Order: structure tokens, then C-alpha cells, then sequence
């Protein structure tokens, strides 16, 4: 633990990023969270919503 | 059947032509929810119940 | 634009509907801006033959 900063700010950076990609598997209240099974189960008046 | 009895029925192992339902005029209402109905000979299912 | 059609297809003449007469006989866009008019012709476009 004797260079604890350092790693500290690269496992920041690192968790930061994981938490974005992460948040790509969230749906937001919509059907899905993938985009081209939204893109190609609906009509564009749906889809786009 | 009757509405308090519904009949299912499983559909699996075919290949489905929607196409002729959308086209077909003799359903009063055809509507769909969570697809298009164009897009239903463009993708694949399971657990399908009639 | 003027036409005559059924009296359960006047729900078919909006933006976004799934309808035959949407599809291959009048489609509105999306975005439309307008009114939609109809009223009842039996007295004048019908006949009794």
C-alpha cells in the first residue's frame, strides 16, 4: 500500500469507465436496451419514443 | 372456447408467414403491441401461444 | 385532399396508424400538420342497387 495514490486514481478512472459502459445495459423504461432489437421489432412513431 | 376457458395453444417448430394476416381484410382489428406488425416475418420466436 | 371512404376506416387517416387505406390508398406523415374532416354521405354516395 505504500503507493496507494496512484493506484487510486487509476482504479478511479477504471471504475468510472465500467460504470459507463455498465449503463449502457440499462433499458431507461424502455422494452429493451439493445437499439437494433428496438429498430427492428417496431414501427418508427413507437420506436421513436 | 369461451372467454372463461380461453383455449392456448403452442406454436413451435414451423416457419410463419405473417404476411398473409396483415394482408387478409377479414380481421376487423389486427393490433399489435410489443412489435410491428410488418416486421414479424423478419425475426425469430419462441414461446409463441395462440 | 377530398375522398370518400368507410365509415370505420376515418380512424385510419392519421399520422402513425396501421390501416389499409394508410398503406396503399392515402398515408399521412409523422410530422403532420392539419385537420382531418369527415362527415356522414350516405344520403348522396350511396345507392340502393
Amino acid at each position: 500500500s505504500a503507493l496507494g495514490k496512484l493506484q487510486d486514481v487509476v482504479n478511479q478512472n477504471a471504475q468510472a469507465l465500467n460504470t459507463l459502459v455498465k449503463q449502457l445495459s440499462s433499458n431507461f423504461g424502455a422494452i429493451s436496451s439493445v437499439l437494433n432489437d428496438i429498430l427492428s421489432r417496431l414501427d418508427p412513431p413507437e420506436a421513436e419514443v | 372456447a369461451s372467454v372463461y376457458a380461453w383455449n392456448r395453444k403452442r406454436i413451435s417448430n414451423c416457419v410463419a408467414d405473417y404476411s398473409v394476416l396483415y394482408n387478409s381484410a377479414s380481421f376487423s382489428t389486427f393490433k399489435c403491441y410489443g412489435v410491428s406488425p410488418t416486421k414479424l416475418n423478419d425475426l425469430c420466436f419462441t414461446n409463441v401461444y395462440a | 385532399d377530398s375522398f370518400v371512404i368507410r365509415g370505420d376506416e376515418v380512424r385510419q387517416i392519421a399520422p402513425g396508424q396501421t390501416g389499409k387505406i394508410a398503406d396503399y390508398n392515402y398515408k399521412l406523415p409523422d410530422d403532420f400538420t392539419g385537420c382531418v374532416i369527415a362527415w356522414n354521405s350516405n344520403n348522396l354516395d350511396s345507392k340502393v342497387g
